[PDB]
């Protein structure tokens, strides 16, 4: 279930530090939403366990290693070595892993966050060596507050007009909050909210009472699914994603007609993926 | 003068898992290497009979002893009580390890992993010990 | 918090026909039971983010596992909350099992000594003696055992497949039959079952939704009908009652037609309304 999948590594003694590797070297460092924090898991059914490969573009077959006998982790070639695979056990009910090697599985990574580097222990109760294993879309989009535009014009953004009209369009970016949203991922239902930054609580909605609108309404409307969406990321892009709905997964946000004018309505639409149901979620400059 | 059971001096030593692996440091841990002949596969075996322990240190480093860290590897350190050591002889000079100190209120012991009798690469760790029967735990102490 | 008050069997990834087993203070590896003897509840506490294991004899209701420090040895023993009646369920991803750690000194794994047929602790290593199969107690006893089924109204009578040929399912009087006996087998993916007729190979109780109520046996090599596939729920009291509803749509459930009684009497689906005639005990063919 893990296998193939690309992640991002947290510790748990500090969420705010991630797996990080450059030239071979592997530390701990705050979060860079891009490969060099990127990590796939490649699992082999005979050991049970896995090889946890760099994302790197540069050096593209480097895996964590074990340099034993010593307390030291590094990148090394994938030589498919013992020292290369990895154990990962779930601690559940604390949502976190322990990663034990497969040369001595009594040894687990260790987290040194004031050396910010990995070494190796044998296990105990500390959350020095538990670590956050998350899928790198949502490492990256949880908790992001970003600006929406279509891909037809990167000029323009996704808004809602202001505090008190709640109603969602196409207009150029002018940094204001009613055209910023935080994403939130939502653990239970496996999606996700926009919440816009002018409100506290409002978040984009599909009204399905009224056809193909969409518009932000209070996120304490608890159980609506039109309020929750799926982030899916567009090949060979690293900011284009496609946004369906989950009360229906085939509603797909879609930029009324591609007009790319000021005032376009933001809508929903049936999914065809086209080039006005493409977004760029970005960092606010 | 004999005090005890293993008498002082300078000794090899090895896994049972290997006659021709040989513990020296090795970065800040310790591990079952092949032969140097060098001062670093030598130890220096003293007995303390305020304690009725022994501490053991490195000819090539001889103010650096056998010792253990708070992360479960055994390291090469200066004197503190980490550095003694109870040994329990169970044949010719084949003994099991223990730290003098209770560690989380049991007898920990000196530990080497094994894949299939296979030790190279891997580090001493202190582990814990139940008995008398852990292939892991057996060490040859060669006067040497 | 997942596994939380669940009760479940715990097997050994070396030996699965060996389970976790209580009685009077002693653990013990023994082969299927299908009862409390072989029955745990995982208690969580979210401060020490570890689990007790309770067990569920109905004599003493207050066990724990519990390590016997400063041994290696396992037992059970009176709940006094103890950090070595603490452990961590470490799932092993990929492998769907679990090592089970100690809480007091996680250096310490649970090791199944499967010829001595009980528990002791150890450090780890890669082999199965420190990997567990932690199974909810319902699918554990139901997963490939191979059954009768007969309505609450009367226990005498039996739900079956008519003969080889005909595919139909009606009550009928039980006579050892094998279109009487059904093999449960549970679907991991589709978190579901299927009834396994044993007259049959691939012939499983299938709802033929295209046809309204109509219950049929038909092959299991049509491979995406949730109609193929059920739920089945415990009646609370009981041992071996159960309420059986089907994957694609839970609002139906298996019926007993008018809730007659007589020889022939249709096998149905009908809008759950949890009435007699829609329990069924599901049992040990004698
Ligand atoms: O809803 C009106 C429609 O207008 C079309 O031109 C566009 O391609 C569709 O995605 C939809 O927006
Ligand atoms: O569809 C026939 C129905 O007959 C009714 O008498 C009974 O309450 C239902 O459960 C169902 O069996």
């Amino acid at each position: 279930s893990l296998n193939d999948k690309i992640v991002t590594i947290s510790c748990k003694a500090d969420t705010n530090l991630f797996f990080y590797q450059v030239a071979g070297n592997v530390s701990l460092f705050q979060q860079t939403r891009n490969y060099l924090e990127r990590w796939r898991l490649i699992y082999d059914s005979n050991k049970a366990a896995y090889k946890i490969k760099s994302m790197d573009i540069h050096n593209t077959n480097l895996v964590l290693t074990w340099n034993a006998p010593t307390h030291n982790i590094s990148t090394q070639q994938d030589s498919n070595a013992d020292n290369q695979y990895w154990l990962l056990l779930k601690d559940i009910g604390n949502n976190s892993f322990i990663i034990a090697s497969y040369k001595n599985p009594n040894l687990v990574l260790y987290a040194d966050t004031v050396a910010r580097n990995l070494k190796l222990s044998t296990l105990n109760n500390s959350n020095y060596i538990k670590f956050i294993i998350e899928d790198y879309i949502i490492s990256d989009l949880n908790n992001f507050t970003c600006k929406i535009s279509p891909i037809l014009d990167l000029n323009k953004v996704v808004q809602q007009v202001d505090v008190t009209n709640l109603n969602v369009n196409l207009y150029t970016w002018d940094y204001g909050r009613n055209q910023k949203w935080t994403i939130r991922y939502n653990e239970e239902k496996a999606a996700y909210q926009f919440f816009n930054t002018i409100l506290s609580n409002g978040v984009l909605t599909w009204i399905f009472s009224n056809g193909n609108t969409v518009r932000v309404s209070s996120s304490n409307d608890q159980n609506n699914d039109a309020q929750y969406w799926l982030i899916n990321p567009v090949s060979d892009t690293d900011e284009t994603y496609t946004i369906t709905n989950l009360r229906d997964t085939t509603k797909a946000l879609d930029l009324y007609g591609g007009q790319t004018a000021n005032g376009t309505a933001i809508q929903v639409f049936n999914y065809h993926g086209d080039d006005n149901q493409k977004w760029n979620i970005r960092n606010p400059p | 003068v004999e005090r005890t059971f293993l008498p002082n001096g300078n000794y090899n030593i090895k896994s049972i898992f290997s006659g021709s692996l040989y513990l020296n440091p090795v970065s800040k841990s310790l591990t079952f290497s092949n032969e140097s002949s060098a001062n670093n596969q030598k130890w220096n075996v003293e007995y303390m009979a305020e304690n009725r322990c022994f501490k053991i240190s490195n000819v090539a480093e001889p103010n650096k002893y056998l010792s253990y860290d708070n992360f479960g590897f055994i390291s090469l350190d200066s004197l503190s009580n980490r550095c003694y050591w109870f040994p329990i002889k169970i044949a010719v000079n084949t003994y099991i390890m223990l730290s003098l100190n209770k560690v989380n209120e049991l007898d920990y012991a000196w530990d080497i992993y094994d894949t299939n009798e296979n030790i190279l690469s891997q580090p001493l760790l202190l582990l814990p010990n139940f008995d008398i029967y852990n292939s892991n735990q057996m060490f040859k102490l060669e006067k040497i």
